[PDB]
């Protein structure tokens, strides 16, 4: 059986200006089987209201999902998406960065 | 328009 | 939309070749074919589009306008005796639902070995008063008729096969319930 | 697979009845049809689990169809008319086209009324020993007298087991009075044996003839035996006259 | 020009917590116009695009059909090969469809494709004629087998070849507004110094589809160009995407660096250096 790891990318829709809405994207792509745990972080802290895409996959047969919420980005604010998966031996954090 | 299939596995 | 013969007879071994009609067959249509056995309801055999597809119960040819397509049947035995009916859809379009025609009856007369036509009468064996004629060993081309008056009954032909020793014989029955035992 | 009950059923013109259906197990759609003799099956009503999805327009509003549980189904034929008297076959399948499978049917005759209702009698008529020496062969024939309507079943019996070989019955029946539209019907069968095998006596040759009629649920009240359901039988022994 | 309608199905086994999971999505070139979900206890084909909210109710009712019949076959298709595989029925399993139609630039019928894949792997898969295929194992063979009689009939070849390409034209006058606008990228060079030696320059691509795109740096002059870091095409999350490319320069050298973007919606393909 295939277990792929996944790959996470964390982004925000448009340009980070400090206290304008915007959307807070986690992006796992190249992953396998298709049963993964995805939160997306405030502060360390899990955010509630967090949507996702639909289960589609690509032509080498690997998953993805876009996990999405509304968020106000703040000088001061961490935010970070945590991903666990078979495949990972503890749940891997990724800090969002507004320049990447 | 999606396709059912006409033959199984 | 799909006319076909209506009936057709054959030898027992004779090669058997029904053809169907559909001029305006869809583009993204499929030759499709059933076969009813009497008494038992209808059961696919075959489908093709456009390439030659062979199994264990028949053969189809599909020619390259399209129009016609023809089912053929090898060593047809008794058993293969059943209505077969010519479909032309898309289970896509259509959902699976089947639109059947009237089909074409197929008979399967054997090759009488050696005729013996005789009309034999027998004794029931509870009372013996009454009485029925077996006309018995006629040679597949015979044409049994229907009656004169009301009281005189005339079945069609029927082939029985003794599986051990072989022999396969058509036999009629007639009856009245004055009558004489030929004449029929 | 796809099984049908009852496989006969008999109705007073103007009373319903409901056949069923159960399909092979896992097939998700399920088709009704419609067959009168000598033609092909015209489409009723087909689902998917217990959803009716198309039912075709002709189709009249005393036929109603059901799946409830997406399994079995029930075929529902409210105030019956002549017309109504066909061949009611279910098939299934695996979505379309995959695994399309029919059933032997359900043969519905409806009746003007019951008294209409004959079973059959059965005499059987012992072999010509002008048969004997001309052929070496011994022709036992078969006969269910008068009977309606064509809902029999004629097996043969020698030595107490079922046989195929030899045998032939009509491919159907005849009408004592073909001119009478109801006309009570007469059927014939074959039973070839080698002379050697007739004449010995121990052997047993019984002709049945089950004939589905009425049950408990039809009232009756006509003088004549009430034409219920039944095996009305006729036996011969092996001579050597 | 290219334009692709392709549809993907997950069929994944839950031992002992209910019957197995399954899911459809339908694309259209990089839009998502459909979704099917068996685990709605009346499950339906539903729009995920706002250009197929008016349709028709036949429309919905004929794709539902397509659907739960997709779903109860393959519901079959992974009892089927747990058995070739000989696997208990404690292992939860994966089987995956895909099948779709590929316009060229010049708007003709390049390939389609219909695709089986257990477990992550490939299975039995659909070669270029659309009548053979190409089973990966002794028992994908078993299906290939089965599988054979419906292509030899164009089973596939008639709904990829017609039937796929048909449907796409529909889909893209019924979207047009959306599916045909050539939205390009906004484009700008953002500079992060790494020491008094080095600097970071990256070049960003935002907010165009189609998802198509090439982010190429290029340095004026002989000297030596470190690899590009390019992170692979991401969805903004309203239907648009984004990249970035950046190049590690040294520190004055950076006024050299010259950022190139080809795409659809830009006329000339543009190049950008970081404006301090």
């Amino acid at each position: 059986m295939i277990q792929r790891t996944p790959k996470i990318q964390v982004y925000s829709r448009h340009p980070a200006e400090n206290g304008k809405s915007n959307f807070l994207n986690c992006y796992v792509s190249g992953f396998h089987p298709s049963d993964i745990e995805v939160d997306l972080l405030k502060n360390g802290e899990r955010i509630e209201k967090v949507e996702h895409s639909d289960l589609s996959f690509s032509k080498d047969w690997s998953f993805y999902l876009l996990y999405y919420t509304e968020f106000t980005p703040t000088e001061k604010d961490e935010y970070a998406c945590r991903v666990n998966h078979v495949t990972l031996s503890q749940p891997k954090i990724v800090k969002w960065d507004r320049d990447m | 328009r999606m396709y059912s299939p006409v033959s199984i596995a | 939309k799909t006319t076909q013969p209506i009936s057709m007879d054959s030898y027992e071994g004779q090669e058997v070749n029904i053809t169907c009609s559909h001029n305006n067959i869809a583009t993204n249509d499929y030759i499709t074919w059933y076969q009813q056995f009497p008494s038992q309801g209808p059961r696919f055999i075959i489908q093709g589009y456009k390439t030659k597809v062979t199994n264990e119960v028949a053969s189809l040819f599909i020619p390259a306008d399209r129009k016609s397509s023809t089912l053929s049947l090898p060593r047809v035995s008794l058993s293969d005796t059943a209505v077969y009916y010519c479909l032309v859809g898309s289970s896509f379009n259509q959902g699976g639902k089947l639109i059947f025609g009237q089909g074409t009856e197929l008979s399967v007369k054997p090759n009488i070995q050696n005729p013996d036509p005789a009309v034999y009468q027998l004794r029931d064996s509870k009372s013996s008063d009454k009485s029925v004629c077996l006309f018995t060993d006629f040679d597949s081309q015979t044409n049994v008729s229907q009656s004169k008056d009301s009281d005189v009954y005339i079945t069609d032909k029927c082939v029985l096969d003794m599986r051990s020793m072989d022999f396969k014989s058509n036999s009629a029955v007639a009856w009245s319930n004055d009558f004489a035992c030929a004449n029929a | 697979g796809v099984s049908q009950n009852p496989r006969h059923k008999i109705t007073k013109r103007g009373q319903n009845v409901t056949f069923r259906c159960d399909p092979i197990s896992e097939h998700n759609r399920l088709y009704w049809y419609r067959q009168t003799l000598g033609q092909g099956p015209e489409f009723l009503t087909y689902f998917q689990n217990e959803a009716q999805l198309e039912k075709s327009r002709l189709l009249s509003d005393r036929f109603s169809a059901e799946r409830p549980k997406g399994s079995f189904s029930t075929l529902e034929i409210q105030r019956t008319e002549q017309g109504d008297s066909a061949m009611y076959l279910c098939a299934s399948s695996l979505g379309r086209e995959y695994g399309y499978t029919f059933g032997s049917g359900t043969r519905l005759t409806v009746v003007e009324d019951l008294n209409k209702v004959f079973p059959p009698e059965v005499a059987v008529f012992e072999p010509s020993e002008a048969e004997i020496s001309h052929t070496q062969k011994a022709t036992l024939v078969c006969l269910a007298t008068g009977f309606y309507p064509d809902h029999v079943e004629l097996s043969w019996w020698v030595n107490g087991k079922e046989v195929h070989s030899g045998v032939c019955t009509d491919p159907q029946p005849l009408k004592e009075q073909p001119a009478l539209n109801d006309s009570r019907y007469a059927l014939s069968s074959r039973l070839r044996v080698s002379a050697t095998f007739w004449q010995d006596p121990r052997n047993h040759f019984r002709c049945q003839v089950q004939f589905y009629g009425l049950s408990e649920n039809d009232e009756w009240t006509q003088d004549r035996a009430k034409p219920v359901t039944q095996i009305v039988s006729a036996e011969a022994w092996g001579r050597a006259d | 020009g290219s334009h692709s309608l392709k549809y993907f199905h997950t069929s994944v086994s839950r031992p002992g917590r209910g019957e197995p999971r399954f899911i459809s999505v339908g694309y259209v070139d990089d839009t998502q116009f459909v979704r099917f979900d068996n685990d709605a206890a009346s499950p339906r084909m539903v729009p995920r695009a706002p250009w197929m909210e008016q349709e028709g109710s036949e429309y919905w009712d004929r794709e539902t059909r397509s659907a739960r019949d997709t779903a109860q076959i393959f519901r079959v298709n992974l009892r089927t090969l747990r058995g070739y595989y000989n696997q208990s029925e404690a292992g939860s399993h994966t089987l995956q469809w895909m099948h779709g139609c590929e316009l060229g630039p010049d708007g003709r019928f390049l390939r389609g494709y219909e695709q089986c894949a257990y477990d992550g792997k490939d299975y039995l898969t659909l070669n270029e004629d659309l009548r053979s295929w190409t089973a990966v194992d002794t028992a994908a063979q078993i299906s290939e087998q089965k599988s054979n009689d419906a292509s030899e009939a164009e089973h596939q070849r008639a709904y990829l070849e017609d039937t796929c390409v048909e449907w796409l034209h529909k889909y893209l006058e019924k979207g047009k507004e959306t599916l045909l606008h050539l939205e390009p990228p906004k484009t700008h060079v953002t500079h992060h110094p790494i020491s008094d030696h080095e600097a970071t320059l990256r070049c960003w691509a935002l907010g165009f589809y189609p998802a198509e795109i090439t982010l190429t740096w290029q340095q004026d002059g002989e000297g030596h160009t470190q690899d590009t870091e390019l992170v692979e095409t991401r969805p903004a999350g309203d239907g648009t995407f984004q990249k970035w490319a950046a190049v590690v320069v040294p520190s004055g050298e950076e006024q050299r660096y010259t950022c190139h973007v080809q795409h659809e919606g830009l006329p000339e393909p543009v190049t950008l250096r970081w404006k301090p």
